């Protein structure tokens, strides 16, 4: 339960072209941070690049509307990408 | 006491059926009855088939004694009538003395709904209240017929998939339990659901819009289509306006106009018609011409 | 009739419809020669006109992204 080393270890898988552990390694550490999401993910573990990963990560795994969604979460939407 | 005054009010049907006017102490009584028997009933009344709903009167007597003719006696055959039975017409009051005669009779074979016209700023305006001086000699009658008007149910529903009004949708309202929830009690404001309830019209549109008549509004196909995904319906039945035919399937087989007054004002010249809804909601239309004078 | 037939079913493109509602007024405009060029300007040659734009103030978007700045065609 160590947000900082589950960001790291799906750091590690994005970097290896894994892209499903590390999208499920990105919401367990936001499982972690906030309490299964009943609160907001503060802004020091979702930051904009672990966000926009994530939104690769949607992407590359053919999951486009999961794309849109997550890219409204960015500080200034990306609609480029979205559309 | 239910002997005396059952065969009583079956000499006041006969009595009516003959075109003659009543009393003012009868017209109390058949008005308090009314009242007794429609505070037991809900905005939207389960009518189960088989049924023959008609469309608007408009205080043309000899045109619902063909009717009568026409889709059966009252005894016989259940009827549901959408209101405005009250203007526009030479012979009024025999109208409704008639249909609230009858529902006071038949409690579960006649069922009556609410129109625009029944209220007591329209009926002061476009004729009842003239009607009424003119026969009756006072007031008073009107009084009591406004009250009965009052009290009259909003919209029906047939075996939980037709839905019959008088007027059209609203924007208001999106679920039938809104429509069981409106304080029925009141006269008919100038906005509001119920306004609506009994105002609204369809039109060939793409949404709501300002209806051409100072209250109410109008819908198209695709607000007519929504309601009826929204609330389990397959049919919304109303009698608003003025059909050569008698009848209109608009909004794609999903709104159905229903029009029974004949020749109406005595100078336009339309065939009206009516539905009959038989036991397996199996329809059927009956469509007339106005009678010989 | 297709006042009451609309449908919103597109994109807040402001810059094309602009230009497309200017293209048919001053169409006109020069087939009807209101507007003398080289001789002058006279205001008494005139064809009154106002349009209006009804909207809602969201975000001018095309096929490609969202664009921040209006600019017509051109
Ligand atoms: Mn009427
Ligand atoms: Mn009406």
């Amino acid at each position: 339960n160590n947000h900082s080393w589950l960001i790291i270890q799906a750091d590690i898988y994005f970097a290896t072209n894994q892209y499903s552990a590390a999208l499920h390694y990105y919401l367990q550490a936001g499982a972690v941070c906030s309490d299964f999401f009943n609160k907001a993910v503060p802004p020091d573990v979702y930051t904009d690049q672990v966000i926009k990963r994530m939104i690769k990560c949607c992407s590359l795994l053919n999951c486009h509307t999961q794309v849109a969604i997550l890219c409204q979460f960015l500080r200034e939407i990306d609609y480029k990408t979205a559309f | 006491d239910e002997k005396v005054f059952t065969k009583e009010l079956d000499q006041w049907i006969e009595q009516l059926n003959e075109c003659k006017q009543l009393s003012e102490s009868q017209v109390k009584s058949l008005c308090e009855k009314a009242k007794e028997i429609l505070t037991k009933e809900s905005n939207v009344q389960e009518v189960r088939c088989p049924v023959t709903v008609c469309g608007d009167v408009h205080g043309q007597f000899h045109d619902l004694m063909e009717l009568f003719r026409i889709g059966g006696k009252s005894p016989d055959t259940n009827y549901l009538f959408m209101g405005d039975y009250v203007d526009r017409g030479y012979y009024s009051v025999e109208t409704v003395t008639l249909l609230v005669a009858l529902k006071v009779r038949y409690r579960e074979r006649i069922t009556i709904l609410r129109g625009n016209h029944e209220s007591r700023q329209i009926t002061q305006v476009y004729g009842f209240y003239d009607e009424c001086l003119r026969k009756y000699g006072n007031a008073n009658v009107w009084k009591y017929f406004t009250d009965l008007f009052d009290y009259l149910p909003l919209t029906a529903l047939v075996d939980g998939q037709i839905f019959c009004l008088h007027g059209g949708l609203s924007p208001s309202i999106d679920t039938l339990d809104h429509i069981r929830a409106l304080d029925r009690l009141q006269e008919v404001p100038h906005e509001g659901p119920m306004c609506d309830l009994l105002w609204s019209d369809p039109d060939d549109r793409g949404g709501w819009g300002i209806s051409p008549r100072g209250a109410g509004y109008t819908f198209g196909q695709d607000i007519s289509e929504t309601f009826n995904h929204a609330n389990g319906l397959t049919l919304v039945s109303r009698a608003h306006q003025l059909v050569m035919e008698g009848y209109n399937w608009c909004h794609d087989r999903n709104v159905v106009t229903i029009f029974s007054a004949p020749n109406y004002c005595y100078r336009c010249g339309n065939q009206a018609a009516i539905m009959e809804l038989d036991d397996t909601l199996k329809y059927s239309f009956l469509q007339f011409d106005p009678a010989p004078r | 009739n297709e006042l009451k037939n609309l449908q919103a079913e597109g994109l807040t493109t402001l810059g094309q419809s602009l230009r497309t509602a200017f293209d048919l007024l001053n169409l006109n405009r020069l087939v009807t020669g209101i507007d003398n060029y080289g001789q002058g300007r006279n205001p008494f040659f005139l064809e009154p006109a106002i349009i209006i734009t009804i909207t809602d103030g969201s975000k001018l978007t095309t096929t490609s992204g969202v664009q921040d700045e209006l600019h017509l065609p051109l």
